[PDB]
RNA sequence: GACUAAGUUCGGCAUCAAUAUGGUGACCUCCCGGGAGCGGGGGACCACCAGGUUGCCUAAGGAGGGGUGAACCGGCCCAGGUCGGAAACGGAGCAGGUCAAAACUCCCGUGCUGAUCAGUAGUU
């Protein structure tokens, strides 16, 4: 239950960081899914579970393409770290964005 | 060609508001005039109406500039507009002494033009605070206006009297700052 | 009738820019804390505002007065509802309210500019 949230909102490069996002444009996506950052996280061997119906706050689009949320575990609870290259939240949302795209395109 | 600046000036505003000191009023009558006198109007010169016409164009300005200060006396923002309005008043006025050289018009006129421009240019450095500059308009407009009173009668010479004696407190002014 | 300037009346067109200070709204890019809504902080850029100096500025360019701000596009306050939350509370924001400050637009002023009326004068 103390594992980081993650919205896709926060790498979808069709919002504004006042819209949500917390990566640089540059490094961002189109509409990226929930689905689709699970499987990208998931598949690097982290530890992920998909919340298909939690929606973003900030989120206003009532149609499924948008809702969702990724939880992702970080740690052990021994403190450690479950894996060394992912230390911090941002470095979950840079990967996932830099491998949803190899999936469809 | 002949032009009466003075005389002009000083009869177009005591009859229409400087009486009171409307120059709203007046400023109008001289805009309205320089319509008429535009519109029978429309190379150098051929009539003595170009003459009236930028005259009324000094006239405009000046007669704002005042309205400007009567205004300002509250509003400073305005008094930036005032200055602006004196600095095209003088434009005109110059542009006016610029007309009454050339040849076909007499010297008396020559004379009002430049004491004219020297009035209006008197006030402007008067407004900067330009106390010497501005004191030097005001004596070569006393000078020039003494000049003119003297070939005339007495009687003919009453109105530059009294209009010396009325840019006398303004010359007075400009004395105690360079004192 | 011709010349002279007033008076009467309704239109068209048009309406500059730079500085110092503070302000608003956006948007971009970094840190920092958090299980969320979110919290702390560094830069970059854009738009507008207030009002303090001004000009290689006007034919004239007020630092006026209003109104719309909606079917989603301004900002703010936001019932309900809604999303996040164990909750506190918060986000996004509707109905409604509201504006120095998206954008739009009318009025006043100012400038040019058609025009009206009396057959009015001043003087023939
Ligand atoms: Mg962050
Ligand atoms: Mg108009
Ligand atoms: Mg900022
Ligand atoms: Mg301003």
């Amino acid at each position: 239950d103390r594992f980081i949230c993650i919205y896709p909102a926060y790498l979808n490069n069709k919002k504004t960081i006042a819209e949500g996002r917390r990566i640089p444009i540059s490094k961002a996506v189109e509409n990226p899914t929930a689905t689709e950052i699970q499987d990208v996280c998931s598949a690097v061997g982290l530890n992920v579970f998909l919340e298909k119906n939690k929606m973003y706050s900030r989120e206003w689009n009532r149609d499924v393409q948008y809702r969702g949320r990724v939880r992702v575990q970080l740690k052990q609870e021994d403190g450690s770290l479950c894996l060394v290259q992912f230390p911090s939240r941002k470095s979950v949302m840079l990967y996932a964005a830099e491998m949803i795209p190899k999936l469809k395109t | 060609l002949s032009l009466e600046i003075l005389q002009i000036i000083k009869e177009s505003q005591q009859q229409h508001g400087l009486r009171h000191g409307d120059f709203q009023r007046y400023r109008g009558y001289c805009s309205r005039r320089q319509r008429r006198l535009r519109k029978t109007l429309n190379d150098l010169l051929t009539d003595n109406r170009y003459l009236l016409l930028v005259l009324m164009d000094a006239e405009r300005a000046w007669s704002y500039a005042m309205q400007l200060k009567q205004e300002a006396n509250t509003e400073p923002r305005k008094r930036f507009h005032l200055l602006s309005r004196l600095r095209k008043a003088v434009k005109h006025a110059e542009e006016l002494e610029r007309l009454c050289e050339s040849n076909r018009v007499d010297a008396k006129t020559k004379l009002e033009a430049q004491a004219y421009t020297a009035y209006l240019s008197g006030m402007l450095r008067f407004e900067h605070q330009e106390w010497k500059a501005a004191i030097e308009a005001f004596n070569k407009c006393k000078t020039i206006y003494e000049k003119l009173a003297s070939a005339f009668t007495e009687e003919q010479a009453v109105l530059y009297n009294q209009r010396v004696e009325e840019i006398s407190p303004n010359i007075r002014y400009c004395a105690y700052n360079i004192g």
